[PDB]
């Protein structure tokens, strides 16, 4: 039995921690909603 | 139950203790999360019940109490923020420039940020605070790192 609990407001934070790269990938999406890499 | 707009944890007591299986967005009276978090099951909010209203395994999305309401889209140029809600940890904003998933049916933004499975359903926002999609359905690339699609539904 699943339940939900509030965790916060949805707002943009000025000066949030900035990280992560921006990869460009060729992918396939199957009927089960799974993404996979195309090579 | 609590119907205030915002981000929420999705919990279960089926496993050991109380376990966070994902996250979602309450907006305009509708609860939005990824299909793989709830598997389409009903949810509790205090003493009230949230019933599924729309869902799609392929898109990996589900809405409760009404139709999908989120319709903002990544502009393809600007940095966005993941409002990560990890299990047992405070909600935190992470800013990043999305990458791209190129598919035979078009291109989708993707964020290269790695959080526990229970963070699935966390919202990705633009600079106006609009939800442009949910984090948690993606792929593991060559060097073993996680990249999530920016998954957004259609507002009918
Ligand atoms: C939300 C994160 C997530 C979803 C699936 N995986 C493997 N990971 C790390």
């Amino acid at each position: 039995d699943m339940y939900i609990e509030r965790a916060g407001d949805i707002t943009w934070e000025k000066d949030a921690e900035v990280t992560g790269n921006s990869p460009r990938l060729d992918v396939a999406l199957d009927e089960s909603g799974d993404f996979s890499l195309v090579e | 139950g609590e119907t205030t707009d915002g981000v929420y944890r999705v919990m279960t007591r089926r496993l050991l203790g109380s376990t966070q299986v994902g996250v979602g967005v309450m907006q305009e009276g509708v609860f939005h999360t990824m299909w793989h978090v709830t598997k389409g099951a009903a949810l509790r909010s205090g003493e009230g019940r949230l019933d599924p209203y729309w869902g799609d395994v392929k898109q990996d999305l589900v809405s409760y109490c009404g139709p999908w309401k989120l319709d903002a889209a990544w502009d393809g140029l600007s940095e966005v923020q993941l409002l990560a809600v990890p299990p047992g940890e405070r909600a935190k904003n992470i800013q990043t420039l999305p990458g791209i998933f190129k598919t035979k049916d078009g291109d989708i933004g993707a964020v290269a940020l790695d959080y526990p499975a229970g963070t699935s359903g966390s919202p990705i926002l633009d600079k106006c605070g609009r939800v442009i999609g949910l984090y948690g359905n993606g792929v593991v690339i060559k060097n073993g790192s996680y990249v999530s699609a920016i998954t957004q539904g259609k507002r009918e």
